């Protein structure tokens, strides 16, 4: 028959659960946000949509800290987001009070994962509706990482979600092949900065702000930062001049 | 959510009646037909088993009379398995009655309780009814001999005879034909293995498919005596009644 | 303590119990009744720790009173009692247990009969011909296992109470100010107004 | 997350059919037939191992399990339900009578405890019943040898012998016909064999066919030696090697 | 754990699980209630669906909630034993804790407050019961008759009916009372309550049990001979004509 | 089903909605502020002439200073009398004062949307809304007499004159008319007497309708069926009157 | 063995005048004999014109103030902005030291 | 009525329509494996397939370490194979806390198998759609695999194949075994067995494979381990001298 | 379509929405107009009073959290209720805790987090109201607009409720002027009643009709109601 689609953990007769496969179309239809993993660290940067003049420049924050070395930055429903965040920093929390040592990014990768996944497990309960890319530096390099509505996710060399995933992993995907060696930090972040530019088209109709973010073992000792002024700047000028 | 799945098992029907006990009810009419004679000298349960095989072995069986006390046992009309839940809770009751007054529980106590059990799945809990009917045949210092009879609504009724189970129309006319305020035991063991006889859905009325129980005071002792009949007593009975 | 007396006799059970109700160095009243009737034919007398006295003996009342209309009949003292002696049972390994000793004499209608159940707070029931709870025993028991027969008329019984009453107000350290005395028999219970000298 | 399910799924229909106990008996109709038979000093459960692969290990499989020393059981239906029920059916064994009274529960009890969880999963909330048919086997002292069927409703009957599953029809009617109340173990054994033939498909030897009985003290299956009063289990499954022995002489 | 809301609002403000409860009651026998001027009767008839019952144990229809006030319902019957045995319950709570029985508005207070809330609560449908609770305060001899339904509405009566048939009763009751000179007697009083279910009874001297109820705990049940009494010279009254 | 805390497509909660319709077709109930005190009056609608009239309690007090009239599933009004009567009890024993007629009305309010089958914000246990309205009328010494009207909705409005019941629309657009700020203590009772006699199915009489009012000086009082008579005659002829 | 108590000393004086009223202390702090602070106030001006003053064991006093304070702002929530008469912030402070009367 | 198919109650037909569609979904992956065992050894093999460029082909794996001692493949998607690992994980740590000793494959399996019957049991619980191959040389039954699928089935194997080919498999293996005689890929090194099970994986689906295109765990005495790519080149190397 | 994934908040559309949320979204709407500007030294909160009848009160649509920080609703006023009394315990947590006032920035956090909660849950409902919220913390004025979706913005100025689309392009134009209106109180509450005048139709701003709230660099968060806002009509 039919109604598979109406209840969250039921599985349609093709094995799929259709409830979160519409949770990925609220996802399809957020802004675009990407990840770049560079040679010691990773990358952040998403589209800010300016819906009116009225908009405070630089204060609607989206890239989101996770304990003082984790980046996390989604598309979709932002309040979801926001929710799958303070699950992470517990779980971040957590972690450390027993551990001592700061979560490995796998390790909390995995803690995303499994709370998202367990949305997919009951009707009670609705998917969250964003794909989040989220990374760091941990005790063995850096980690990029992209998590589904389905509570998949796997490590990414680049990651692309949202309006402009298309454009964005075809651009990351070049990256990916003229640059065996590794980007740097410096390169990554002008890198970041075109790409969101340049995905920015298939919303090309209204104006925007962009927002960087990174974790590097060399330029910013492992800690999360958020690229501020003239690094800002010059990353904006490099994307403002390969856009023509 | 999961309301989409409930039954609701406990509302009223647009005609203020209870979809789930009639419904139990239903299934009770199609359950060996159980019948209770109370005399001036003792009361008589008799029952007849559904289903049945050249196999089954009668002689360790028992599904549908049942003891409760030593002063009360019931016969039972409908879903043995949910006979037994309620028959155990009886069993206690009766007990926790003796621990306290130190006295054997009143026929009606112990009625009353149960369909108070049976009541409550009918206002609340979201849970099917019991599937089942009891006829209680009891003796205590303040009434005597009882019969009573009890159904998944939780009323309950007394009666000088009565049945419960299939073709209970048929057997309660025949009943309420033959049936003497003066009767005896005796005339009752009779009269109840008559009316079987005639509403039986089978060909002949055997002892292999049957059960028996009369609840005298034995004259010769001065105390109450419940007693279960043997295959061979059951047979033996229905020989010297005309059944052969 | 307070006098908790009880005694069965042939067609009764009488109740005698101090009138006296003393906290410290005051005696803050001297008509004092350490009784409740659960039932038309069932007195109970109590005496014990100040406040889970009558709270006890009222809630008891209350239960068996609903009893009464629930079934519309009147449980036997027998009944009665073993309800009583469970509740203290209960309450001996709770958190904080009811310190009270009661006397129970309910007339059996049923057996025609007269009944005394002594229990004490632990649970401990026993039935007697008469009993006593507190120090009143130690003069009373030896008084009675004595000057008791069973055959005793209720005005027998009433003299050998006097008796026991004289002997307590003899030789007792504390004024429990007197007792007041009642009657269960086949017609319910009755109070002797007349005791301050019968 | 919380389970919100605290109502039936198993109601009354306005015919008076409880469609999920209906529907649970259909699902034991496919299974594979299994049976069992009492003879006057022992009693037989046999069912036929339909292994689902010829790479599957057989063994690692047992439809027929040792409740008590004393008890064994065997089934038709869903296998997983059949598995949780065998774990559920040891451990109330003791905790609601090996310790309490020192000693394992007569048969009737014990079925009686089975029926009463599978009672239960039949009106909870938030469950549908188990659908599986039991045919529990075992002896005790003051009852001796006893068979049992429970079936997914709850109910259950004590049995001279019977069949359930897939020619369950067809095999109850060969057991009337071979009967009688003078059979030995052995002679129940044999007509048990006989009987399975009838329902299997394929190979039929002591790698296909589980059977196992309830008979006399096995002290040597007992582990240790010591207390007189201790004689070992009643309970034993036979081997591969007994089986086809016995298929010899078929 | 159940918590499903079972009675709740439909577009035309109807709660229809209460609506339906009064159905329940429609279905149920007929019981009336008039009050004298020193007393208040309480009638209700007996089914004949089927009879070979046993009169001594059969629950009768008038319960005690107390030693000074009764209650009759029409409705299910598993429901109505419930409240009955809450009604019961509260009464000795109360004489425990305000050292006095209580009062028959008190009393009808509480069973409605009980249906109300089974009206509003999750995981239960109301009861399918509508009660009379009749009796005398402590130490008043003014009678008192009340009654409560479903809803969990209650309200005083001179004289009511509930059940089958108590559209006919009511109609006869409201042409045969006089609120200016309410049955003087017992006699008449009771009188006047059989003949109102005489008009719904037909026939049935064993089909109507009758209660009197007087100031100070005072209760007792007509046997079937002082009723059919009433009933002979009610016949009478009309052939007289 | 649909759950029972469910938003219609226009932004409403389709049981607070239906829940105002139960009140419409609940006996009128109406009320007056005047700088004398506030009035309040109810249509007592018997079903019948052997229901005696005065065991009909549609208007309560909550405390001395605060009285309140109800209108709908009255039934429902029973647990808010009580939250409100130890709502103003409670706060005078922790603040030794009288509680103000606005928060005593917040408080009652407080109940209204508690309401549902497990509504993720605290343990909201109540199958559904309350299918009756009330009229809360009091004085206290900062904002003197008032009169608010609380709704199922959990929103509670202050009138100078409100109807609320079957006679409502009409009632109110008579109110709209007859109030203005200087009216008499008088004036508004004969008014609501007026008012409830034109939207009342029986014809208006002590026996059927019921007054009552609240003055700093004596508090609420509920008008006995002698003194309302009379009101009712003085009614009547000034009508005549012209 | 720990015990939640301590003595922090100090002294308060209140008089109350026909239009007027006060409420004095010395700034002085305390534990056994040593000297915390020479200058910790400990009359306190809590809004609506009141001032108070819980002395004893000083982490008991903070905790009372800092509640009383807390109530006053609450007070203004909940009843329109009303002010907090003296005689009701009383009957408020006897509830919130018998709140822990064990 | 039409709901029998979105909770686990039984169909008319006495089926479990959500368990059905649960084992669809183990085919979601498009991935093969299958397992054999060696005299002293357990060898899985599964097919790694890496679609997207931007994907980090380290972090793509459907094969776990359970245990020291055991190793398991899953063949569904990857959020509820996932679940699956961390609870195995989690149910082994605990058992050797509690009874003193290392939780044997079989008794893990039949655990795994145990909590899935329940998600076909209890109507707020979904299956979960994964078939779980567990492996490794128990120090009680010598080399061992157990599988387990979301009807709560589980049962042990002389080897199994799992996935869309897995009927191609089954056979291929199947035959050797009916040709050998034993049960058991008779060799000493468990490279030999790798090899045997990489080769019988290419005959049965006729494809050929790079050092990235397949994904290996062995279990051996005391330990279960995964291979690499390098590890695995060598494996293909290998067998390719001898073809 | 819609009528089949409408029925509770935890079931999403075939395209990816939340119906339940939009229909709360629309209860806002159907809500009286308020508006919301700052400068760098003030915060303004401008909000129209609707009454049922000429006889009714023009219930109140300003509520202050703390002495630095409040907020105006439009929709279901419980709700604000429930919202404002969270958000005054967070704010009387963080004194109370750390003797630290609220950031505007994480009172808009912490309500979006919360009604977050009530949009992935079975058996609740999202929230019916907006909230407009201003203070003036340790990094100056600040305007925050709080959606029931969860969604919380900061910006300079703005506008919810019936025709709110009016006041809202109003202030998109005024903007470079008002946001200078620093040092001026007066000012930026005329720029105000400007903004929001321009959403009127029905009437026009009378004296218990209107209601304006400020807050800024020595101004506690205060409302003005009736003859206070006198001077502004």
């Amino acid at each position: 028959g039919t109604g598979y689609d109406l209840s969250n953990s039921v599985f349609s007769p093709d094995g799929r659960n259709f409830q979160v496969e519409y949770a990925v179309k609220a996802v399809e239809n957020g802004t675009t946000s990407i990840g770049i993993k560079c040679n010691d660290g990773v990358v952040f940067a998403v589209e800010k949509l300016i819906t009116s003049k009225l908009l405070v420049p630089q204060k609607n924050v989206k890239i989101q800290v996770v304990d003082r070395h984790i980046g996390c930055v989604y598309s979709g429903l932002i309040p979801d987001g926001r929710h799958l965040v303070n699950r992470g920093r517990e779980e971040a929390a957590s972690f450390k009070k027993l551990y001592k040592t700061p979560i490995p990014i796998p390790a909390f990768a995995d803690r995303l994962g499994q709370y998202v996944q367990a949305h997919t497990l009951y009707n009670s309960v609705r998917p969250f509706g964003v794909s989040t890319i989220f990374g760091g530096v941990d005790k063995n390099g850096a980690h990029l990482y992209m998590l589904e509505p389905s509570g998949s996710y796997w490590g990414y060399k680049g990651a692309a979600t949202g309006k402009g995933r298309q454009s964005a992993k075809a651009e990351l995907e070049k990256l990916v092949d003229h640059h065996p060696e590794g980007l740097s930090a410096r390169e990554a972040v002008k890198q970041a900065a075109k790409i969101i530019y340049l995905a920015h088209e298939d919303n090309k109709e209204k104006d925007f702000e962009l927002e960087i973010s990174w974790c590097s073992l060399s330029e910013t000792n492992g800690l999360h930062k958020f690229v501020k002024g003239d690094l800002l700047q010059e990353a904006i000028d490099f994307a403002q001049k390969e856009i023509n | 959510g999961s309301r989409r799945y409930d039954s609701r098992t406990t509302i009223f029907s647009p005609e203020g009646r209870l979809y789930q006990v009639e419904y139990a009810l239903e299934s009770i009419s199609h359950a060996g037909t159980a019948i209770g004679i109370m005399a001036s000298d003792g009361i008589v349960l008799a029952a007849e088993r559904k289903v049945t095989s050249t196999l089954l072995e009668q002689d360790t069986s028992t599904e549908k009379l049942y003891k409760l006390n030593d002063k009360i046992a019931v016969a039972v009309a409908g879903l043995t398995a949910d006979a037994e839940i309620l028959i155990n809770t009886a069993r206690i009751h009766a007990q926790n009655y003796l621990k306290t007054y130190n006295e054997d529980i009143p026929v009606e106590i112990l009625v009353r309780r149960l369909s108070d059990i049976k009541q409550g799945y009918t206002q609340h809990g979201g849970l099917r009814p019991f599937g089942v009917s009891f006829i209680y045949a009891g003796y205590d210092d303040r009434y005597g001999y009882q019969l009573y009879t009890s159904n998944p609504s939780g009323n309950y009724t007394g009666w000088k005879a009565i049945s419960v189970g299939a073709n209970t129309s048929a057997a309660q006319t025949l009943l309420q034909m033959d049936y003497k305020d003066d009767m005896k035991v005796d005339d009752a063991i009779e009269l109840a293995l008559k009316t079987l006889s005639k509403t039986t859905d089978s060909s002949a009325l055997t002892y292999d498919r049957l059960e028996f129980a009369t609840i005298r005071k034995g004259a010769n002792d001065g105390e109450v005596y419940q007693k279960i009949f043997k295959p061979q007593e059951i047979k033996d009975i229905l020989v010297k009644t005309g059944i052969t | 303590m307070d006098i908790i007396l009880g005694i069965r006799v042939q067609d009764s059970v009488i109740l005698a119990s101090s009138k006296a109700v003393t906290r410290g160095i005051s005696v803050l009243k001297d008509s004092d009744d350490k009784t409740r009737q659960l039932s038309p034919h069932t007195l109970m007398s109590f005496a014990g720790e100040a406040g889970d006295t009558v709270q006890f003996a009222e809630y008891i009342q209350a239960n068996i009173q609903l009893y009464s209309i629930r079934e519309d009949y009147e449980l036997s003292p027998q009944a009665v009692s073993s309800f009583v002696r469970q509740e203290l049972a209960k309450s001996i390994r709770s958190r904080r247990p009811y310190q009270v000793n009661v006397l129970i004499g309910g007339y059996d209608k049923k057996k025609n009969k007269p009944e005394l159940y002594q229990i004490d707070y632990l649970g401990t029931k026993v039935e007697l011909p008469y009993g006593a709870h507190g120090y009143s025993g130690f003069y009373t028991f030896s008084l009675l296992d004595h000057h008791y027969r069973p055959d005793m008329t209720t005005e027998e019984g009433l003299d050998l109470l006097k008796l026991c009453v004289q002997e307590l107000e003899k030789r007792m350290p504390m004024d429990f100010k007197g007792v007041i005395v009642k009657i269960v028999d086949k017609d319910g219970i009755r109070q002797v107004d007349d005791f301050q000298a019968q | 997350m919380t389970d919100r399910y605290s109502f039936s799924l198993t109601t009354f229909s306005p015919s008076g059919k409880l469609g999920q106990i209906d529907y649970a008996l259909t699902a034991v109709k496919q299974g594979v037939t299994s049976l069992g038979i009492k003879a006057t000093n022992g009693v037989v459960i046999a069912t036929e191992k339909k292994s689902s692969s010829p790479l599957a290990m057989s063994e690692t499989l047992s439809k027929v399990s040792l409740l008590t020393p004393d008890i064994g059981a065997v089934y038709s239906g869903m296998g997983p339900d059949y598995r949780v029920l065998v774990d559920k059916s040891r451990k109330v064994a003791h905790t609601s009578y090996k310790r309490i009274y020192g000693e394992y529960p007569p048969t009737k009890l014990l079925v009686s405890e089975v029926a009463k969880i599978m009672q239960e999963a039949t009106q909870s909330g938030g469950v549908r019943p188990f659908g599986v048919s039991l045919l529990i086997a075992g002896h005790d002292e003051f009852n001796g040898f006893s068979l049992y069927q429970v079936d997914p409703s709850g109910s259950y009957f004590p049995w001279k012998a019977t069949a359930i599953g897939k020619g369950s029809v067809a095999a109850k009617t060969f057991l009337e016909k071979r009967w009688n109340d003078e059979l030995e173990l052995e002679d129940a054994i044999h007509i048990a064999l006989l009987t399975l033939k009838e329902s299997v498909e394929g190979e039929f030897n002591g790698d296909t066919i589980e059977l196992a009985i309830i008979g006399d003290e096995n002290p040597d299956l007992l582990g240790y030696t010591g207390i007189p009063t201790d004689k070992g289990p009643r309970f034993r499954k036979l081997t591969s090697q007994e089986i086809n022995d016995r298929l010899e002489a078929l | 754990g159940y918590d499903r809301a079972l009675s709740i609002f439909s577009p035309d403000g109807h709660i229809f699980q209460v609506e339906y409860a009064l159905e329940a009651v429609k279905r149920g026998t007929c019981a009336v209630g008039v009050k004298g001027k020193n007393c208040v009767v309480l009638g209700c008839e007996r089914r004949s669906t089927l009879k070979l019952q046993d009169t001594r144990i059969t629950p009768s229809k008038v319960s005690k909630i107390d030693s000074h006030v009764v209650l009759s319902f029409s409705g299910l019957n598993a429901d109505s034993r419930i409240l009955i045995e809450k009604a019961r319950v509260e009464a000795q709570s109360h004489r425990l804790t305000l050292e006095d029985p209580v009062t028959v508005e008190y009393l009808t207070r509480y069973v409605a407050g009980v249906q109300q809330r089974y009206t509003q609560s999750g995981g239960v449908r109301p009861f399918g019961v509508s009660t009379l609770i009749a009796g005398f305060d402590p130490r008043d001899d003014e009678p008192k008759l009340y009654q409560t339904e479903p809803s969990g509405i209650y309200s005083s009566w001179s004289a009511q009916t509930i059940g089958r048939n108590s559209k006919t009763v009511r109609e006869f009751l409201e042409k045969n009372y006089d609120r200016k000179e309410p049955p003087a007697t017992v006699e008449e009083c009771v009188k006047l309550t059989v003949r109102s279910l005489l008009e719904v009874v037909q026939t049935g001297a064993k089909n109507i049990e009758i209660t009197v109820v007087k100031p100070d705990s005072d209760i007792v049940a007509l046997s079937s001979e002082e009723i059919n009494q009433y009933v002979t010279q009610i016949e009478q009254e009309k052939q007289e004509q | 089903d649909r759950g029972v805390s469910t938003f219609s497509p226009e932004g409403r909660l389709f049981q607070v909605e239906y829940s105002l319709e139960a009140i419409k077709l609940g006996s009128t109930a109406i009320g007056i502020a005047t700088k004398e005190g506030v009035v309040l009056g109810v249509e007592k609608r018997a079903t019948s002439p052997l229901l005696e009239s005065d065991s009909i309690e549609k208007i309560v007090e909550i405390d001395r200073h605060i009285g309140c009239a109800m209108s709908g599933l009255t039934a429902d009004a029973r647990s808010m009398i009580e939250h409100a009567r130890t709502a103003a009890v409670t706060h005078n024993l922790y603040y030794d004062e009288d509680i103000n007629v606005e928060s005593l009305t917040q408080s009652v309010c407080d109940l209204a949307l508690r309401f549902g089958e497990g509504a993720s914000g605290e343990e909201r246990l109540m199958s559904r809304p309350f299918g009756v309205a009330l009229l809360i009328a009091g004085h206290d010494a900062d904002d003197g007499y008032q009169l608010f009207h609380a709704e199922p909705s959990g929103t509670f409005y202050r009138y100078n004159a409100k109807a609320i019941g079957s006679g409502s629309e009409g009632a109110q657009a008579e109110l709209l008319n007859e109030w203005h700020s200087s009216l008499t203590l008088k004036e508004a009772e004969l008014l609501v007497l007026k008012i409830l006699k034109q939207v009342m199915e029986e014809k208006l009489d002590e026996n059927n309708a019921q007054l009552s009012c609240i003055t700093k000086q004596d508090g609420f009082k509920i008008y006995d069926n002698e003194k309302t008579a009379e009101l009712i005659k003085e009614l009547k002829e000034k009508e005549a009157a012209e | 063995q720990f015990n939640p108590y301590g003595d922090n000393g100090g002294t308060i004086l209140g008089i109350a005048g026909e239009d007027f009223a006060v409420l004095a202390g010395d700034t002085r702090n305390i534990t056994d004999y040593s000297i915390n602070s020479r200058y910790e106030p400990k009359v306190f001006d809590c809004g609506d014109n009141i001032v108070m003053s819980a002395n004893g064991f000083a982490a008991d006093g903070d905790a009372l103030v800092k509640r009383f304070k807390n109530s006053v702002k609450w007070y203004h929530f909940d009843h329109n902005d009303k002010k907090l008469s003296i005689n009701s912030a009383a009957r408020n402070i006897q509830h919130l030291l018998y709140g822990k009367r064990f | 009525a039409g709901y029998d198919r979105h909770i686990t109650i039984f169909s008319p037909e006495g089926r479990l329509y959500q368990v059905e569609y649960a084992f669809k979904a183990t085919n979601q992956t498009n991935i093969n494996s299958l397992a054999v065992r060696g005299k002293d050894c357990t060898v899985v093999i599964s097919q790694k397939k890496v679609p997207d460029k931007l994907l980090d082909p380290t972090t793509v794996s459907y094969i776990f370490c359970i245990s020291r001692t055991i190793g398991m493949v899953v063949n569904g998607p990857i959020p509820d194979a996932r679940n699956a690992a961390l609870r195995a994980k989690a149910e082994a740590a605990e058992f050797r806390y509690k009874y003193g000793y290392d939780m044997p494959c079989d008794v893990l399996a039949k655990r795994m198998a145990n909590l899935s019957q329940i998600y076909t049991q209890r109507a707020y619980m979904r299956p979960l759609g994964v078939i779980l191959t567990f492996v490794s040389v128990d120090e009680e039954l010598g080399p061992s695999i157990y599988k387990t699928d979301p009807a709560g089935y589980y049962v042990g194997y002389k080897a199994t194949a799992t996935g869309p080919k897995q009927q191609e498999i089954t056979t291929n293996l199947e035959n050797h075994f009916k040709k050998s005689k034993i049960d058991h890929i008779n060799e000493e090194s468990w490279e030999k067995v790798v090899e045997f099970a990489i080769t019988h994986m290419i005959d049965a689906l006729g494809t050929e494979f790079s050092k990235n295109d397949l994904e290996v765990g062995v279990a051996t005495k005391d330990k279960f381990f995964t291979l690499s790519a390098e590890n695995i080149e060598e494996r293909l190397v290998a067998i390719a001298e001898q073809d | 379509f819609r009528n089949n994934y409408d029925g509770d908040t935890v079931t999403f559309s075939p395209t990816g929405r939340l119906f339940q949320v939009e229909y709360a979204l629309e209860a806002i709407k159907q809500g009286s107009v308020t508006v919301g500007l700052r400068s760098n030294t003030h915060a303004v909160l401008v909000a129209l009073k609707r009454n049922a009848d000429e006889l009714s009160s023009y219930q109140k649509k300003i509520i202050k959290c703390d002495e630095h920080m409040g907020l105006s609703l439009a929709g279901l006023a419980p709700d604000a209720r429930v919202l404002s009394n969270y958000l005054r315990q967070q704010c009387n947590y963080s004194s109370l805790v750390f003797n630290r006032k609220l950031a505007v920035e994480r009172a808009g956090h912490l309500l979006c987090d919360k009604a977050q909660k009530n949009t992935q849950s079975y058996g609740g409902r999202p929230y019916g109201v907006g909230l407009l919220i201003i203070g003036y913390d340790k990094s100056g004025a600040h305007l925050l607009e709080f959606q029931p979706s969860g969604n919380v913005t900061e910006l300079y100025g703005t506008a919810i409720g019936a025709r709110s689309q009016g006041a809202k392009t109003y202030l998109e134009r005024t903007l470079d002027t008002f946001i200078k209106i620093d040092g001026n109180p007066d000012e930026l509450i005329k720029a105000g009643v400007e903004a929001i005048s321009q959403s009127l139709r029905d009437e026009s701003l009378t004296v218990d009709n209107l209601s304006i709230a400020i807050v800024g660099k020595d101004t506690p968060f205060t409302i003005y109601d009736g003859e206070a806002v006198a001077k502004y009509i």
